[PDB]
RNA sequence: GAUGGUAGGAUAGUGGCCUACCAUGGUUUCAACGGGUAACGGGGAAUAAGGGUUCGAUUCCGGAGAGGGAGCCUGAGAAACG
RNA sequence: AUACAGUGAAACUGCGAAUGCUCAUUAAAUCAGUUAUCGUUUAUUUGAUAGUCAUGGUAUAACUGUGGUAA
């Protein structure tokens, strides 16, 4: 029973090991787990010098074994003892086991894999594949190298099985609810697509019904089947001995992109322009970290006198120290210790220690907030290091941004360290995964010519179609989570996953009219919108945090919408196509395969009570929901490191039922402002309070109520709370003779009863005037600080004061 | 013993069978010549 | 967070697992022996009433 | 003494020069910055109580000898068109760049600086009250 | 505490075993004491050598330890050291 | 056998588990002999031996089931 094995199996893997790949196989059987071990002494047999260990990711369970080498021993010696076995027995699974290197790790404690190299994975459980775990795993495994998932349910074979007899059809049971692992079908097709994978049983009998089905081994036994990267490796290098103290690490790095990359820095060292910046943005772990090392190498022996370092948060610094080349003084440790022995990381808040540095390196910018951003983008030199392609952080348009609201050159690094160009497995992964983000760059549509909003219409789509593996779909989907990467700040690999498979969430598309002639060509989308159905209906978020926020049954019981997500560009930002597309998806809601398009018709929807959408705050976003129609609902007190905005939420009812408890909201929530003003935002714009302020007066001054409007204060209750002889120093102050703290004792009560309705209709100051109000009484910050950020080099503030609390005298 | 079974395969010429289941350099840089060998080496 | 919740006149035991941070973090400070409600954690767990009686770290 | 502090590797340590009226303080503050960078690590923050003299505390950068020309407002770099005799480029200039080439300074109100700061040099520290 | 008294604690139990309170003693050229002793020593301890010249065979060695000082625990009996 | 009685795993409980090798040398010490215990202790052995509610409450283990953790 010596069987035969076809040649696809170990001409597949000796072809990847001597082409510096990885490949992926993929078992489906009864075990597996005799069928593995085979697998990897054959990929050392083909190669004698790649890596050993082999990486082993569960969800919870471990198939029909256990790790702790004594439970296994004490097991199998009292096996022993029990009488059987024989005395010199171990299988192959279990050699296996217990003589390789293993490290085990969880679905959960996915980032403690982070740089290291492995030479093989395995993936147990198939049915809790995260997008994020699966990049993990498939970026740390080492080139030359081997991924293996295993197969064991009935479950998926069924739906594989249906999915190869069908491409078109499908298998869903709705005995797990509305959840459905459209993900994990997209995943299986796209896998049949690749042109390096394979599809094997139990015994390794290979399946030909998915895969590269027809490998031919490659004749590896030249020495010139060799990269253009390896060719124009470094030949006329400067790598002589008589002075090349430098030369010796340019000889460390290792591609030609850490070449240049540090022939970069150099040529910065010699350019004497102040306010610069020198932009690495990379791919991840492709020499990043390595061009720190060398960077800051370059940047000790002949730079100014040294450089601080600045983090979002102690990311490897493991690593950046790690960089070695003896401990630090005047002795020949200089290439080697321009290096670790200056233990000093700083927080990125101390932007004027910055600005006096002599140079300063950023690393992982995608994590500052803008302010800090341009405050370190002082007029002084700072190496920037990001990631595009990337995870956790920032885009290619994102970054292109930055540099554009700031501002010099930018370069990035492509070429992994570990394995080889071109890879198939990274194309596969970047198409699945939907990180290849140019669709912006497009020459049909790089230019911002667009339409005019006149003919705009919203298409609902059946994502399953969409999510279902066809070419055209498919094409249609990497352009509209394009304009999604675009549109936000920063993004999770999980969240494809997410609107994939949730079943409350629901997307549509702004999209210019069809074009007449046949409808044949592709549409280009120009907005697309991401909400979720919440509430009663069924979406931990909102009614939970309402309950949480105020005592409301009613709410509920109530059911609506949470907008997630706006999805535009800063090409299209110049008018308002959002506010089209909002208006139209209000008027909706208040007013052989499926097919790939759903016109919004022919769909009812639910009954919708309030509309909310949930974002970071900021200027722009409020100022465009306030010019739209959204109450201002809550705001968070803590910014975050990553957006360094408090979360806040809006909402909106428009339907016959008349709610108005909104509008009691509205008044609570502008009182609850008036509260946290100088507690946790006690340093933010005073424009933005007063947008903010005014907006919740829009809203709790909306229509269709008349007992929430204000009544007017007593003067009974004014000489209840104030006293005569703070009268008597108004007065005396009014005659500008004492002092702005024996005034600002009494002011921001002032303040207080003033911006109720009551001195609002009675005496108007909404202007500036009332900005330093604002700012003085109840942002509660220095006439200095209000000086500097109204810009007035002068007394202006105290004149706008005088005439101000003047008017209030002249009301006493 | 990579010729003979272990696991439970064997390697044949291909078809795998598994079972059921500075001076020093500046000397030896042998392109110059010995006169500006010693040249350089003086400077 | 799991959660197994036992109600010993039926003899019916049975586990739960929590996705959040809000519900877990309404049972957090707490000592054993103690009552917490339903309502603060549960829309199907409204007049439920539950004594906590022990636990598990995550070692 | 101070150069040996310096060549100290630990963290925490705290130099004090503690000078009648009239022996060039000034002097020696501006020599502690010049040590400090050309042997220290990364740069230093200097801390005055008040405008002080720091565009002659950076001043003496070679000169600050024997004639150490300490001028009103004809001094060569209180001018602002000047140059510095000891200019910064491509070059082995550590001694002669630690100083007025890059003149810069902190408030003492602002004490974040000096609360996750390196190195700082001080004058005048005495009239500065305890916690602060 | 060296000798003794008186009293008490302690111990299963006497007794300076231990503490108070005291008395000021005891051993000694009859050599105390001290030193060495190869003290793997000796004991008719041991069956003997049913005739080897003194020799065999057995038994007691004596104590301590069970990583190393320190402390505790049961049981009739342990200062058990698995 | 309609309480069981055969047999019997898990466990309660009773008792035993106080009859192992290595390292250090003392001449009333040890050892041998001989006392005494009207001065003590004793599980066990055997021998005697106590006139001073047609039946009171408990609990567990095991079992069942639900779990945690690399262990």
């Amino acid at each position: 029973a010596k069987k035969a094995i076809d040649s696809r199996i170990p001409s597949l893997i000796r072809n990847g090991v001597q082409t510096k790949q990885r490949s992926i196989f993929v078992i489906v059987g009864d075990r597996a787990r005799n069928q593995l071990p085979n697998l990897h002494y054959l990929m050392m047999s083909a190669d004698l010098k790649m890596n050993k260990s082999v990486l082993w990711a569960y969800k919870k369970k471990l198939l029909g074994f256990t790790s702790h080498r004594k439970k296994r021993e004490n097991k199998i010696k009292k096996e022993i003892k029990r009488g059987t076995r024989e005395v010199n027995e171990m299988d192959p699974f279990e050699s296996f086991i217990s003589n390789q290197n293993i490290r085990y790790v969880y679905y959960k404690e996915s980032e403690k894999i982070l740089g290291n190299t492995y030479g093989m994975c395995i993936l147990q459980d198939f049915e809790a594949l995260t997008p994020n775990l699966l990049a993990r795993t498939i970026e740390t495994v080492e080139g030359g190298g081997i991924v293996v998932i295993l197969l064991k349910s009935m479950s998926s074979l069924k739906q594989l099985y249906t999915m190869t007899m069908d491409v078109h059809a499908r298998y869903r049971t709705e005995a797990h609810g509305d959840v459905v692992a459209r993900f994990n079908e997209r995943f299986i097709l796209s896998l049949g697509s690749n042109p390096n994978c394979l599809v094997v049983d139990d015994e390794l009998n290979v399946l030909p019904l998915s895969g590269a089905k027809n490998v031919k081994p490659l004749p590896p036994k030249e020495d010139d089947e060799l990269p253009p990267k390896q060719l124009e490796l470094q030949e006329l290098k400067e790598s002589l001995e008589d002075v090349q103290p430098a030369g010796s690490l340019v000889s460390l790095s290792k591609t030609v992109n850490q070449a240049h990359a540090i022939l970069s820095f150099i040529d910065a060292i010699s350019e004497k322009t102040l306010n610069f910046t020198v932009a690495l943005t990379a791919g991840r772990g492709r020499g990043k970290s390595a061009a720190l090392g060398i960077s800051i190498a370059a940047a000790v022996s002949h730079g100014y006198s040294n450089i601080f370092v600045t983090s979002p948060s102690p990311e490897n610094l493991k690593t950046l120290f790690e960089f070695i080349f003896f401990n630090k003084a005047i002795v020949r440790v200089d290439i080697k210790r321009d290096h670790r022995q200056t233990i000093q990381y700083i927080v990125p808040q101390d932007h004027q220690v910055l600005g006096q540095a002599e140079l300063v390196v950023i690393d992982e910018a995608a994590a500052i907030p803008l302010p800090i951003v341009k405050n370190l983008l002082g007029p002084y030199l700072v190496f920037m290091a990001s990631t595009i392609n990337g995870y956790e952080g920032t885009g290619r348009s994102l970054s292109l941004k930055l540099i554009q609201q700031l501002r010099l050159r930018e370069i990035s690094l492509d070429e992994p360290i570990r394995y080889a160009p071109g890879d198939p497995i990274e194309k596969w992964l970047n198409k699945l995964l939907c990180l290849d983000v140019t669709l912006i760059k497009n020459p049909r549509f790089a230019t911002r010519g667009t339409p005019h909003p006149s003919q705009c219409n919203l298409f609902v789509v059946n994502r399953d179609t969409l999510f279902s593996y066809h070419p055209v779909s498919e094409n249609f989907l990497e352009k509209m989570m394009a304009l999604y990467v675009s549109s936000h700040y920063k993004n999770s690999p999980n969240d494809l996953q997410l609107m994939s498979d949730a079943p409350a969430h629901k997307l549509f598309v702004l999209l210019p009219p069809i074009d007449p002639k046949d409808g044949g060509r592709i549409p280009d989308p120009l907005c697309v919108i991401q909400i979720a159905l919440e509430g009663e209906i069924s979406g931990d978020l909102i009614p939970w945090l309402i309950s949480q926020q105020f005592q409301d049954e009613e709410f509920a019981s109530l059911s609506g919408a949470r907008i997630v997500r706006i999805a535009t560009n800063p090409e299209y930002a110049s008018m308002g196509y959002g506010s089209r597309a909002i208006e139209l998806l209000r008027d909706y809601f208040e007013g052989t395969l499926p097919p790939l398009l759903l016109k919004l018709s022919e769909q009812p929807p639910h009954y919708l009570h309030y509309l909310g959408v949930s974002y970071g705050l900021t200027q722009s976003l409020h100022k465009f929901w306030k010019n739209n129609s959204f109450v201002p609902v809550y705001l968070r007190q803590t910014a975050n490191d990553l957006t360094g905005e408090h979360t806040c939420v809006m909402l909106n009812v428009l339907e016959g039922r008349e709610s108005n408890w909104l509008v009691e909201f509205a008044k609570d929530f502008r009182k609850r402002f008036l509260s946290l003003l100088s507690y946790d935002f006690h340093k933010f714009t005073a424009v933005q309070a007063l947008s903010v302020i005014e907006s919740s007066k829009k809203a709790q001054d909306l229509s269709d109520d008349e007992k929430h409007d204000n009544k007017e204060l007593t003067r009974t209750h004014l000489d209840d709370i104030f006293s005569p002889f703070d009268l008597k120093r108004l007065d005396s102050y009014s005659n500008n003779l004492l002092d702005y703290h024996v005034i600002g004792d009494m002011i921001p009560m002032l303040a207080l009863l003033y911006f109720g309705d009551k001195m609002g209709d009675s005496v108007k100051l909404s202007s500036v005037q009332s900005a330093i109000l604002l700012a003085i009484g109840l942002q509660r910050k220095n006439i200095d600080t209000i000086a500097k950020e109204l810009n007035l080099p002068s007394n202006q503030t105290i004149a706008m004061f005088a005439k101000i609390m003047r008017k209030m005298s002249q009301y006493f | 013993a990579p010729m003979s079974d272990v696991g439970g395969v064997l390697m044949d010429k291909d078809a795998v069978y598994i079972d059921i289941g500075n001076i020093g350099k500046l000397i030896y840089m042998d392109n110059i010549s010995p006169e500006e060998c010693i040249r350089r080496w003086r400077g | 967070m799991k959660l197994n919740i036992s109600y010993p006149v039926n003899g019916s035991q049975k586990t739960f697992e929590i996705d959040d941070e809000h519900r877990i973090r309404v049972f957090f400070d707490k000592r054993i022996g103690q009552e917490v409600d339903g309502e603060a954690v549960g829309d199907e767990f409204k007049g439920y009433v539950f004594k906590i009686s022990g636990g598990n770290d995550k070692q | 003494s101070f150069i040996d502090a310096i060549s100290e590797k630990t963290l925490n340590f705290t130099v004090a020069l503690t000078a009648g009226r009239g022996r060039g303080k000034s002097a020696a503050l501006g020599i502690s910055i010049a040590a400090a960078v050309s042997h220290g690590y990364s740069n230093i923050f200097v801390t005055s109580p008040s405008p002080e003299n720091l565009k002659t505390l950076f001043e003496f950068i070679f000169k600050g000898f024997d004639a150490l020309g300490y001028q009103e407002h004809i001094d060569y770099d209180i001018i602002q068109s000047t140059n510095p005799d000891f200019n910064k480029a491509i070059v082995r200039v550590d001694i002669k760049r630690d100083h007025r080439q890059t003149i810069q300074y902190i408030v003492p109100q602002d004490h974040q600086v000096l609360g996750q700061a390196e190195l700082v040099v001080i004058d005048e520290a005495a009239a500065i009250p305890l916690p602060i």
